[PDB]
């Protein structure tokens, strides 16, 4: 009847929040264990190598050495 | 900490400044000039370190005014003997420099302290709502805090970039460390207080009386000073490297 | 005169868009139905002109990006292959706006409607005209955005905006692999202008490095290009859209998702001819991508009850059909059947709404039957679309789709043996549901609402005069322009298709050929419609096969639900996607590790840290003394007694133990 | 009423089409490309004449 | 419906009925020829026909370009 | 359309993104087999031999096989 | 009179001249290489 | 040595504009609010005019620094500071004069209660912007840079809607004070070796591999985190959510633009043989950032948090472009970092006027919105198009030329890259969808009222600059391939 | 141009002014207190000028003093 | 002020650049650099104007395009080879 802000509601607000609010949630399980090993680690090593090796098969494809990367 | 926050206001103003200075003099001539070398100047390098960490730590777990500035003056304290751990003329004449931006900036922050004395401020959260009831002197003070944290182009800077440039001029790389994370916290707990003042909203409010004529131009004069000093800092530079040199010659 | 065609449905649109609100209804439907016409008219003028009179146009108005060797610029080619693909835009689409124009006179939006029609049109003129790969991107991405624009031109039904974004994102799909491919063609030839390309084709025959593989540039170049035509042309992994694309008004899917937008892919092929030209690997590769989806879309389609959906699966296979023909290096009759699809295909979409309106919005064809009386000219309409689309006799249908299956046969390689036997077999899977949706649809006896019945109306004007020229379409376009098109030695195309020497068969697929190969089409045809007739006039106890018996049961909801395609996709595929982007992106890493070893984890610490020493200051005047003492001691133990020290101690000990303590208690 | 901001946002809006629309068009062509393709274009007029 | 009767669109919103909708019709198509004259000229003095045609076509009316690309060892 | 239904119970995780008679794997099986139909007839397409039994020999091109038109060296 | 010439002409009087811009581009390099030497020695000059 | 400039127009009078209009601002009555508006308004758009000139007068056949006029220090003259620029700092110079007026302009209606210091802070970043931008200096570069984060701190914290901009502004202020921390430890060791930190010797000097990968590793460290690059991205949601509109303008569409400004004015050019090493790993880096970060994007709730991360991701593709080192990725990510700052800047715009009426940044709310606020829906699907890099927008140019220079060099990160058609596609869709079309939902929001005359006028110039970049780039592109040739030779003789 | 007699009469106007705000007095309280500070502020800013010319001077003779003093070194 | 047309440069490589060791002459330095940036460019436009060549022909000699233009073709292809920064190196 009286504004335009949205009436708001009490369920879909909780929701909001409890979304900003997922750091105080973490707690170190097996499951979380294997994401962050897999998707933090294993598979930006597994980017890294791809790349550098795309860069070394142009190298012996122009024939010159492999070269280096930090 | 315990005389600073147990004296009389003015008194506290006093001793943060003047003993400083004249016992700084005497480490000078004594040491500077004397000659045990090496262990002396590690000495103070340890002393140094252990007062930034210190310092830092114990203004983040402050809650008074008082009590913050007596560590931050210990922290800076230790950035200062970094100076004289290095001991070179550029060491010396950074240390004296340190000591002039050190006084103007606790001679400012105390004319704020004592001016908000006559309403009896205590903690850091009486300055809720500053930037409404007062915004030029809120700005003023804020002003001071991130002088303090070293932020440029402010006079805090200069004294924090000879931290550095000594770190890496006499090659001590744990103490560069040192420096970046004590000055980031301290960074933390000077913007804490312009947080209070701008951005909180307290259900209480604390109206302050204005200050007098003498803080008023006095805060003014400072003020200018640690906005301004980096477009002339010609004559500081050059009258410490006088007495740098005047140590021996 | 070049430029009036691309730009008038551009002019049609902008008015009908930004000054619907002074015309209404009426006046924005003739301003874009106009503009549209007289580009159509001034399209069969540049077909007289570039392909009958042979003068091809060339047109450059500006560059648009032009960075070092980098040279897209804003530029029209007008040979042989565009000025057919002109034709059959330009024409089908002045159709759908005259059909739409009553179709949508009760819409409550039809401006919108009508400025969106428009807009698609120029896009399309701009993906057949441009001389570039990037202005082809333009037009690529526009008749992208068009469609999604139309697909849910009802915005507030959810399975339309669904259905919208499942076009666009399948489409992006093909976009990304069309772009690298792109990427590919410039890196290699150092351009991305058509005629540059195919006049260097020839030459490279180097080898490059993709993702960590050896691969020949010329074949990777390709096989990304047609992993772009995968996903405009409905082929075989990107194909799950279009059955989903007749949310939309009926109007859009004659136009966009059966004759021109949907053949874009086949036209891309075309175009690139010259460079497809030489990778045999590519030609293989699209040679099985056609054949499968002839026979997905078609088995597939045997079991619709929906009137558009059954239609819309025989368009993917009909695409099918002319993809692999592509494959085996005809690409003059895969344009021909493009032409020939693009008229009976439209008639049956225009003939289905004009059931679905008189029947007020059914399409449901099992509430249908006894409607021939009803519908005579819609009947007919469709009578003339079913059996030309089927290949029936000296139909438009008959004169290439025949030729394809007699092709496949004569390409005597594996991919030609594939493709025969999968077009083959497909021929009588096609006349089923055919046959089977006029049945239902049109002879049975009524199956439908009282109702419905007593509200029946036939065409309007408007929407009959496009339906009776597209019948004369679908039974004389195709005798008409054979030998035009596929007549032997031709040369309408003059240099818009290359063939090579070695891969032409056209010769031997009309000579060498037993009499009995070019008669399998039509026996199998004549299968279909008997088996249609029994399943669905005759046949009493079959549907009870499958409500007692497990594996038929599945086996019907097999092919009803499209082999479980989206399915497959949607619970492997996108919701894997959907779950990273929460549980681990942003929960795990984001929110989780990234967090702890962060923001919160050193606030966590350095409150504790702070608390620690804080609580070193106790307020005991005894305890500031010995820490003085301490501190006194301590500077005499390290700085004078630390001579015979070193005997027993290390300096690593003892920071080690420093630090040590802090984890105490 | 034209709202305060109006006449100042006009302005600046018109200044600006006419300080690009001729300011572009009558600055001088100095790309690389523009010097680079006259110069190359002797060079292979050069080389052609001359053997 | 009822509210929709007060929201401002460009493309008229629902049933969109405006009066004088024939002279808006008739002013919209004067210029689109309008805007139609200046694109046809351009596009006349832009289209290049390297290939005179069969016979003679509608485009030798207004265009100059035919059979000019003969020298294409010149073309920079 | 007609009253969207607002909340009442604690509303969950994944509810912003939030196929009925056949199980997941299932389908996947089901299609699985669909596609091995085009495995099984490629791999019989590759046992015809259907290259072997071509009743024609390749077309020779004049002009050596019109070498100097496909541009090669004149 | 032309629009256009005049602003040929005024654009070209507002660039800089592109000689003098090279010039002293190159004495700003030239002048601070062989400059570079001066300061070096006072921060080795030793405090005692 | 006075290397003053001879043209009329020049650095320092663009650089002093803003500083005018806020000292006089500073001594103006806030009872005063009509003319407080109007002279902020009118010193912003004098300063736009100012830069418009600038460009009238650029000379693009040089590879020289242009306008360069030099500030002196000392008497002593031996610490002396030059300004000037080139095609790769000059239209960013331009997309902030562009960018401020905007932001005065967004929050004119409350500005009875925002106050002057609201106008000062912006004039003030302005300021600092504008110099960081014309810097010739390391020194002086680091020492603008930090400035802005105080009035950024204060514009976030004072005029924030919501008290999570309390920790926003924490995390922004610690985050980029650490990063220019390393950034300033760099700069000494530089002037331990070189005895200087102008800009223009330290292209001429030359630098040990060794102690060119330890040095790069410093300038990353700032640089990252500014870009900002994966794991040290998490600041950037927070604080751009909690900003209010214009901060969030300012925040994404200039200050975003910093630490890819600094990687191609200082690291690339300077330390050629470290770049070359860690190729692979900025490689690694940027194609972890799309990927991800699309995918998180994707499963945000809150508008302004959808259009925050996007920005992440469109500025990984940015250092893939610029590490590629050739024409079309360097130049292609100049015009992807003004593109951005135009399309991200329109689309917080966007999100600002349904925040300023509805109150309420939740996706649930929304929806139905087309059939009561047409205007603003169809502004919003079209900076949509843009954020998807739809060919005939800004975004498109930016990104094809990047995907072309990484294709020539790594056709594995080309690949990654490309996916983010895809993934972008998918979000910006939904998200248009989710908030304009279907059914709108009368129990949360039931009165509405689209675009007014002074928003309709604000999208004008994001339209017409997104439109005249996406069909004839070229006028951007001519005016930088001498610089950017010069950028991508830079350390070879070959 | 920019004399220090500018420079330091608009600092100590500027000084007058920020007392006065810091006081909640209006800008222009006690106007010859401003006309005061503007004289005060140009007196300064000219004697800092002349100082630093004079510091300078100073230094150089010490420096050179201490460059003889370490050359005798390699005597 | 500047003078009308187009920029002048010199069209010889500066005096007084050591290849061996480019770091010793920085003016010369950067005027090798700012050289071969501007030679680079030559070449780059030397392609296209090559590549407008074969764009026509191919226009022209329509199916005729592999016997007419296999000299143009050889000419674009090898002016392309080591050209810019692309993919090739010197």
């Amino acid at each position: 009847g009286g504004g335009m802000e949205t009436n708001k509601n009490k369920f879909i607000e909780d929701w909001g929040s409890a979304r900003e609010n997922l750091e105080h949630n973490f707690r170190w399980t097996r499951r979380n264990f294997a994401l962050i090993g897999i998707f933090g680690i294993a598979l930006p090593i597994i980017v890294y190598k791809g790349i550098v090796k795309d860069f070394h098969m142009q190298d012996e494809d122009a024939g010159r050495p492999h070269r280096k990367f930090l | 900490p315990d005389i600073y926050e147990g004296s009389p206001t003015p008194v506290t103003a006093f001793l943060s400044i003047a003993p400083k200075i004249s016992i700084f003099a005497n480490i000078l001539r004594v040491f500077i000039y004397g000659s045990y070398g090496a262990t002396l100047q590690q000495i103070f390098f340890f002393c140094s370190i252990a007062s930034m960490i210190l310092g830092a730590l114990a203004a983040m777990a402050q809650t008074k005014v008082k009590r913050l500035l007596a560590y931050s003056s210990i922290g800076h304290v230790g950035y200062i003997c970094i100076g004289f751990s290095c001991g070179t003329i550029e060491g010396i004449q950074s240390l004296l420099i340190g000591i002039f931006i050190y006084a103007l900036m606790t001679m400012d922050a105390f004319a704020i302290v004592l001016a908000l004395r006559q309403t009896r401020v205590k903690y850091i959260a009486d300055l809720g709502a500053l930037a409404k009831t007062n915004p030029i002197l809120a700005i003023t003070f804020s002003i001071t805090m991130f002088s303090y944290a070293g932020i440029p182009p402010l006079a805090g800077f200069c004294s924090k970039f000879y931290l550095f440039f000594a770190a890496l001029g006499c090659g001590a790389y744990f103490l560069a460390l040192v420096g970046v994370v004590t000055s980031v916290i301290g960074c933390f707990y000077y913007i804490r207080l312009v947080k209070r003042m701008f951005f909180d909203t307290p259900r209480t409010w604390i109206l302050y009386e204005p200050m007098d004529r003498n803080k008023s131009l006095l805060l003014a004069m400072t003020s200018f000073f640690i906005t301004l000093f980096l477009l002339y800092p010609s004559p500081l530079f050059s009258v410490t490297h006088q007495m740098a040199l005047s140590l021996y010659l | 005169m070049y430029l009036l065609i691309v730009f008038l449905p551009l002019l049609g649109s902008s008015v009908a868009g930004f000054f619907g609100r002074f015309l209404g209804s009426e006046g924005s439907a003739i301003m874009t139905t106009t503009c549209v016409s007289f580009s159509s008219i001034l399209s069969l003028i540049a077909f007289y002109e570039v392909a009958l009179g042979a003068s091809a146009c060339y047109l450059r108005i500006a560059p648009w990006i032009s960075s070092e060797m980098f040279d897209a610029s804003w530029g029209f080619l007008f040979d042989s292959l565009t000025v057919v693909m002109l034709i059959v835009v330009t024409f089908i689409s002045s159709l759908v706006h005259l059909y739409s124009i009553s179709y949508m006179s009760e819409d409550p939006h039809s401006p919108r409607f009508m400025c969106y029609l428009s807009i698609f049109t120029f896009f399309m003129l701009m993906l057949v005209t441009g001389d570039n790969f990037l202005q082809l991107f333009l037009g690529w991405e526009g008749v992208g955005l068009a469609s999604y624009l139309l697909i849910h031109f009802w915005f507030t039904r959810l399975q339309a905006d669904k259905a919208a974004i499942k076009a666009m994102l399948v489409n992006r799909v093909g976009d990304f692999g069309l772009a690298l491919g792109i990427l590919g063609c410039f890196t290699l030839f150092q351009t991305v202008d058509f005629s540059t390309i195919f006049a260097c084709a020839s030459v490279p025959r180097n080898s490059w490095i993709f993702c960590n593989m050896r691969l020949n540039a010329i074949s990777l170049i390709c096989i990304l290009l047609f992993i772009g035509a995968v996903g405009k042309s409905a082929q075989i992994g990107l194909h799950t859209w279009l059955p989903d694309a007749m949310e939309g008004p009926t109007p859009v899917s004659a136009l966009i998702h059966a004759a021109t937008m949907v053949t874009a892919g086949v036209f891309m092929i075309a175009r690139c001819s010259p460079l497809f030209e030489y990778s045999p690997t590519a030609l293989i590769v699209i040679t099985f991508a056609g054949a499968m989806t002839s026979f997905l879309a078609a088995t597939t389609g045997i079991l619709q009850n929906d009137l558009k959906r059954v239609i819309a699966y025989s368009t993917c296979s009909q695409l099918g059909y002319m993809i692999f023909a592509c494959g085996i290096s005809n690409y003059s009759v895969s344009v021909f059947h493009l032409m020939n699809h693009a008229f009976f295909k439209a008639l049956l979409f225009l003939s289905a709404g004009s059931v679905i309106h008189a029947m007020s919005d059914e399409q449901d064809m099992r509430k249908m039957g006894g409607l021939a009386s009803s519908f005579p000219l819609t009947y007919a309409m469709m009578l003339i679309g079913s059996l030309s689309l089927i290949g029936f006799p000296f139909l438009t249908g008959f004169y290439s789709k025949d030729v394809i299956l007699e092709l496949a046969y004569t390409k005597y390689t594996i991919s030609g043996n594939f493709a025969f036997w999968l077009g083959s077999v497909s021929v009588l899977f096609t006349s089923y549901y055919s046959f089977r949706l006029l049945f239902l649809t049109f002879l049975v006896p009524t199956n439908s609402f009282g109702r419905d019945i007593s509200r029946c109306h036939d065409a309007p004007i408007p929407m009959a005069i496009p339906l009776i020229l597209l019948a004369l379409g679908s039974l004389f376009v195709g005798y008409l322009a054979k030998d035009m098109m596929i007549g032997l030695g031709t040369n309408f195309w003059a240099n818009s298709l290359l063939v090579l020497p070695k891969n032409e068969i056209l010769a031997e697929s009309e000579f060498a050929a037993p009499t009995i190969i070019k008669l399998i089409p039509i026996l199998f045809s004549t299968l279909g419609a008997f088996v249609a007739y029994n399943v669905n006039l005759v046949a009493d106890q079959f549907q009870r096969a499958f409500q007692t018996s497990t594996f038929c049961n599945r086996l019907y909801s097999f092919f009803n639900k499209r082999w479980f395609f989206d399915q497959v996709l949607n619970d492997f595929l996108v919701r894997s996607f959907l779950r990273f982007g929460y549980e681990v992106s942003f929960e795990a890493l984001d929110k989780g590790a990234i967090e702890i070893l962060g923001p919160y984890g050193i606030s966590y610490t350095f409150r504790r840290l702070a608390e620690r020493i804080s609580q070193l200051q106790s307020g005991f005047v005894y305890h500031y003394a010995f820490a003085m003492l301490l501190g006194l001691t301590l500077f005499v133990t390290f700085f004078c007694m630390w001579d015979s020290l070193s005997s027993w101690v290390d300096n690593r000990l003892s920071f080690i133990l420093i630090v040590s303590s802090f984890y105490t208690k | 009423k034209w709202e305060d901001w109006e006449l100042p946002c006009y302005i600046t809006s018109f200044l600006t089409i006419v300080i690009l629309g001729v300011g572009l068009n009558a600055k001088p062509d100095l790309s690389i490309e523009t010097w680079a393709h006259q110069k190359a274009l002797e060079r292979l007029e050069m080389e052609k004449l001359a053997t | 419906g009822d509210f929709r009767a007060k929201v401002w669109s460009m493309t008229g919103g629902p049933n969109c009925r405006p009066k004088h909708w024939r002279r808006n019709t008739a002013i919209a198509m004067f210029g689109v020829f309008l805007v139609c004259i200046p694109i046809a000229k351009l596009s006349a003095k832009l289209e290049q026909r390297p290939h005179m045609p069969v016979r003679p076509i509608p485009s030798q009316i207004w265009c100059k370009n035919f059979g000019t690309k003969d020298d294409y060892e010149k073309e920079h | 359309v007609g009253k969207h239904i607002v909340p009442d119970k604690p509303l969950s995780v994944n509810d912003e993104l939030m196929a009925d008679t056949v199980g997941k794997y299932e389908a996947l099986a089901w299609l699985s087999g669909g596609l091995g139909f085009f495995v099984g007839l490629g791999l019989l397409a590759v046992l015809n031999d259907k290259a072997s039994k071509v009743p024609f020999t390749p077309r020779v091109y004049p002009y050596d096989n019109l070498r100097v038109e496909l541009g090669g060296e004149p | 009179g032309f629009i256009m010439e005049f602003a040929e002409n005024l654009v070209l009087r507002l660039m800089e001249n592109p000689e003098e811009r090279d010039r002293k581009a190159r004495e700003h390099i030239y002048e601070m290489h062989e400059r570079c030497k001066k300061i070096k020695e006072m921060w080795a000059l030793p405090i005692r | 040595l006075e290397h003053f400039c001879e043209c009329y127009f020049n650095l320092s009078g663009l650089i002093l504009c803003p500083v005018l209009g806020s000292i006089i601002l500073l001594f103006i009555p806030n009872s005063r609010i009509r003319l407080i508006r109007l002279i902020g308004l009118c010193a912003s758009l004098i300063t736009f005019l100012y830069s418009l000139v600038l460009w009238i007068q650029f000379d693009s056949s040089t590879a020289k620094f242009q306008f360069v006029e030099s500030l002196r220090w000392l008497p002593y003259e031996n610490i002396n500071f030059y300004l000037g620029i080139d095609g790769i700092s000059l239209f960013f110079v331009i997309l902030t004069t562009f960018l401020i007026p905007i932001c005065i302009l967004v929050g004119w209606s409350g500005m009875r209660s925002y106050g002057k210091e609201y106008i000062i802070a912006f004039l003030i970043c302005e300021f600092l912007m504008i110099a960081v931008f014309c810097m010739l200096d390391l020194l002086l570069f680091y020492v603008f840079f930090e400035s802005v984060l105080i009035p950024m701190f204060i514009i976030i914290g004072v005029w924030g809607s919501r008290q999570r901009k309390i920790k926003a502004a924490y995390q922004f202020f610690l985050y980029t004070l650490l990063g220019s921390l390393f950034m300033l430890l760099a700069i000494l060791l530089i002037l331990f070796q070189t005895g200087t930190t102008d800009l223009q010797i330290l292209l001429t000097t030359e630098f040990s591999e060794r102690r060119q990968i330890f040095l790069w590793i410093a300038f990353f460290a700032s640089f990252a985190v500014k870009v900002p690059m994966v794991p040290v991205h998490i600041w950037l949601p927070e604080a751009h959510v909690e900003a209010p509109t214009a901060g969030s303008v300012i925040l994404a569409g200039i200050l975003l633009k910093f630490g890819t400004y600094g990687f191609l004015r200082f690291s690339i050019p300077m330390f050629p043989e470290a770049t070359l090493c860690f190729t692979p790993f900025i490689y690694t880096l940027s194609a972890i950032a799309i990927i991800y970060t699309s995918l998180t994007t994707l499963r945000q709730i809150d508008l302004k948090k959808i259009i925050a991360y996007s920005s992440v991701a469109h500025m990984n593709l940015v250092t893939i472009g610029m590490f590629s080192l050739n024409i079309q990725g360097i130049g292609g990510s100049i015009l992807l970092m003004l593109s951005h700052g135009l399309v991200s800047s329109a689309l917080f715009l966007c999100v600002g006027v349904l925040y300023d009426r509805h109150k309420t940044r939740l996706v649930r709310y929304y929806g139905g919105l087309v059939s009561t606020m047409p205007n603003f829906s169809t502004i919003f699907f079209f900076f949509t198009l843009a954020n998807m890099s739809l060919p005939g927008t800004s975004s498109f140019i930016g990104e094809f030329l990047i995907l072309v220079g990484a294709f020539q060099r790594n056709s594995l990160v080309a690949t990654l890259a490309a996916l983010g058609m895809i993934l972008g596609a998918a979000y910006s869709l939904w998200l248009y969808n989710r908030v304009v079309s279907g059914n709108l939902k009368p129990d949360f929001l039931h009165k509405f009222s689209d675009l007014n005359g002074r928003e309709v006028f604000i999208f004008i110039p994001f339209l017409v600059g997104l439109v005249w970049m996406g069909v004839y780039p070229k006028v951007f592109l001519d005016c930088m391939h001498t610089s950017v040739s010069n950028l991508v030779q830079h350390g070879k003789f070959h | 141009p920019i004399s220090a007699t500018m420079v330091g009469a608009l600092l100590g106007l500027g000084t007058q002014m920020y007392s006065n705000a810091l006081r909640k007095l209006p800008y222009m309280r006690h106007p010859w207190e401003h006309v005061v500070g503007m004289g005060l502020g140009a007196v300064f800013a000219n004697q800092l000028v002349k100082w630093d010319v004079k510091l300078k001077e100073d230094l150089d003779v010490m420096l050179a003093k201490a460059r003889a003093a370490n050359e005798r070194r390699y005597f | 002020g500047r003078k009308k047309g187009l920029p002048e440069f010199e069209e010889s490589a500066p005096d007084g650049f050591d290849p061996e060791n480019p770091y010793k002459d920085p003016v010369a330095m950067v005027e090798m650099r700012e050289h071969i940036v501007r030679e680079k460019w030559i070449q780059i436009e030397k392609a296209k104007i090559l590549r407008e060549k074969v764009k026509w022909c191919y226009r022209v000699e329509g199916v005729n395009h592999y016997q007419k233009c296999r000299h143009l073709v050889q000419q674009y292809l090898d002016s392309t080879r080591g050209v810019g920064w692309g993919k090739d190196h010197r």
